């Protein structure tokens, strides 16, 4: 509701009118400080998983992404606290470059910015508390194919819940489908 | 043995291969948290040292670099971490 | 296969998984970057700089807390050694089998070693010499091969 | 074997291993073609229908043909689910 | 020295489906090898595949059916027009009913069937049947 938490590249602001304003409000958290007075997010979706279960997604400008691993579990709290019923995720802005080809002077893309890195980077940042310990990328028979993320069960008491809402986040800003697993200590 | 399931291995058995030619790779390395005796000083040696660890104030020596694995000088205080 | 031997050795480090910095280590990007400015300065080489950080310092791999590679950091700001560390152990090793082989004229076996160095040397140096890391009138002398040894 | 008029020409339809897939020949005197009869729930006795397993002799002189009959006995509801 | 890692790959899956052995294990994956084995898949003769992610070179392991003869490799990637195709199905497939050539156009990696469906001569990449 105010256009100090918000920016853009661009002037549209559509549903931040609760959502910017959720993060100005809140009070005396562990960080308020560094927290309220500089930083700031992108964009947010409101996107659908399983039946009328909604998530807010948050997008996130990169450098400072880094700025709100450190603060995240204290931020989930306050956002679900605020907005019941709804998880929060953070995601970056990663800007995809395309894949040059046959068809002015464009330096090269670096692989930082490339698809495949991308669709990869966008994983370990939505399963912050979670980092994960595989992958097993699996096709299905019909040139369908299905990625399996181990989790690492050593910080497996937050995420428990958000499992289904993490494969349907994953499949409307990538296109492929997941599922997770919590496989034992090695 | 025509039906090893070899996606899911137990742990036992990815325990004792190589730290090459498994499922997916993984050191038998880690790094372990030593109480010199006489200070409050923890320190945080990786296992398979090459080199003399020192301490720092009280500056006797703390482990050994030998074949495989460091041996520790003294029988000390010792734990292995994360 | 070794190269220069045939052996077929398997014994090489493995990196594990998990790219992240465990959460015990409490040791900034500014300060293991600041520790490496100043140990190199006391004389040592980028191999043996990751691995005092990693028996007395917890630091698992540079690349892994700084996104950076050691040699990488300390061209930053140019205090890196003009030949590579793997060219000058090669360079340094094949003096001393020179030194070695003119008091020892009949050790025949280290004239067959003293070749086989060599070779890797001028294998290794055309590879620098296209990485535009060496000069392209770069050529290993023998004669002056003490003087690029310290 | 179907051919475009849609009729079957061909002299038989050869058995293939429950195991290794593959076709039993027509003198392949090593394979098996053995029935394993299941029980009633209640009272464990021989009800009157059995289930057949054919292995071929090729995988069966190769050893595993007790780790192929298990196998198949594991999957289809006989031995022991754990 | 993996001068061919498909020829690697598919030496391996050829020697465990005459062995007896449900899977394999393929030691580096390509994006090559995966569009190789849903070729195969596709036609039927693997079943369910998995790509094991690691940081290097990842594995594969593959479920074998049993209904795989051969599973080749042409090692020089020759050249094959839609003229001169017609001479490589009598060479290396046992049949004119089964069997096929797949080769690397450049509208993908397709059949021999597929490639004069479309008109797609390519260079060869292997055979399987």
């Amino acid at each position: 509701s105010a256009k100090i938490v918000k920016p853009n590249g661009e002037k549209p602001d559509e549903f931040e009118s609760g959502i910017s304003q959720a993060l100005l409000e809140l009070e005396m958290n562990s960080d308020l400080k560094a927290q309220l007075r500089e930083l700031n997010i992108t964009a947010a979706k409101e996107i659908e998983v399983g039946g009328g279960r909604k998530a807010i997604i948050i997008f996130v400008p990169v450098p400072q992404l880094k700025s709100f691993q450190k603060i995240q579990v204290r931020l989930v709290r306050e956002l679900e606290k605020k907005f019941s019923g709804k998880h929060v995720v953070f995601i970056a802005q990663r800007r995809i470059l395309p894949k040059p080809t046959r068809k002015k002077n464009k330096q090269k893309r670096p692989r930082s910015r490339t698809l495949t890195a991308v669709h990869d980077a966008i994983l370990e940042d939505l399963v912050f508390p979670s980092e994960i310990v595989g992958k097993r990328i699996r096709v299905k028979l019909d040139g369908s194919r299905l990625i399996k993320v181990h989790l690492d069960k050593a910080q497996q008491n937050n995420v428990e819940h958000k499992v289904e809402t993490f494969s349907g986040v994953y499949k409307k800003l990538t296109g492929k489908d997941v599922n997770f697993e919590f496989p034992e200590f090695q | 043995p025509l039906a090893k399931d070899l996606l899911h291995p137990s742990p036992e058995e990815e325990k004792r291969k190589h730290k090459k030619k498994r499922l997916v790779q993984s050191p038998n390395s880690y790094f372990m948290d030593v109480k010199c005796p006489g200070c409050y000083k923890i320190t945080t040696v990786f296992s398979h040292a090459q080199t003399v660890v020192l301490c720092v104030g009280c500056s006797t020596v703390l482990c050994q670099p030998t074949g495989g694995k460091a041996r520790l000088t003294e029988g000390c205080s010792f734990r292995r971490k994360q | 296969g070794r190269m220069h031997a045939p052996g077929k050795g398997l014994s090489q480090s493995a990196l594990p998984y998990r790219r992240s910095v465990p959460t015990w280590l409490k040791l900034t990007s500014d300060d293991v970057k600041e520790q490496i400015y100043k140990l190199a300065k006391k004389g040592l080489t980028p191999s043996q700089i990751g691995v005092i950080l990693r028996d007395s310092h917890g630091v698992a791999q540079v690349r892994f807390v700084t996104g950076n590679k050691i040699l990488r950091i300390l061209k930053s700001k140019g205090l890196a050694p003009d030949l590579p560390e793997d060219l000058y152990h090669l360079i340094k090793k094949a003096v001393a089998v020179r030194k070695h082989l003119e008091r020892n004229r009949k050790d025949k076996d280290a004239k067959f070693r003293l070749i086989l160095i060599e070779s890797r040397i001028h294998r290794l140096a055309r590879y620098y010499k296209t990485k535009r890391v060496l000069p392209p009138n770069w050529k290993y002398e023998s004669s002056t091969a003490s003087a690029l040894v310290a | 074997m179907q051919n475009d008029a849609g009729e079957f020409v061909d002299l038989y339809v050869p058995r293939k291993c429950s195991a290794s897939n593959r076709i039993i020949g027509a003198k392949d005197h090593a394979s098996i073609q053995m029935n394993v009869a299941e029980v009633d729930k209640v009272t464990g006795r021989f009800n009157g229908q059995f289930k057949t397993y054919a292995i071929c002799g090729a995988i069966r002189r190769m050893g595993e043909s007790d780790d192929s009959i298990l196998r198949l006995a594991k999957a289809d509801g006989i031995v022991s689910k754990n | 020295v993996r001068m061919n890692v498909l020829a690697d790959a598919l030496k391996s899956i050829n020697n465990a489906e005459k062995r007896g052995k449900r899977q394999v294990l393929i030691r580096p994956c390509s994006k090559v090898i995966v569009r190789f084995l849903t070729v195969m898949m596709k036609h039927g003769y693997i079943g369910e595949f998995e790509i094991i992610d690691d940081h290097r070179a990842g594995k594969i392991v593959v479920n074998l059916t049993g209904r795989l003869n051969k599973c080749g490799v042409i090692s020089p990637r020759f050249d094959v027009q839609l003229k001169d195709l017609e001479k490589w199905q009598n060479n290396l497939l046992p049949s004119r009913q089964f069997g096929f050539i797949v080769l690397t156009t450049s509208a993908g990696i397709m059949d021999h069937e597929e490639a004069r469906r479309k008109h797609t001569g390519g260079k060869i990449l292997g055979f399987f049947f």
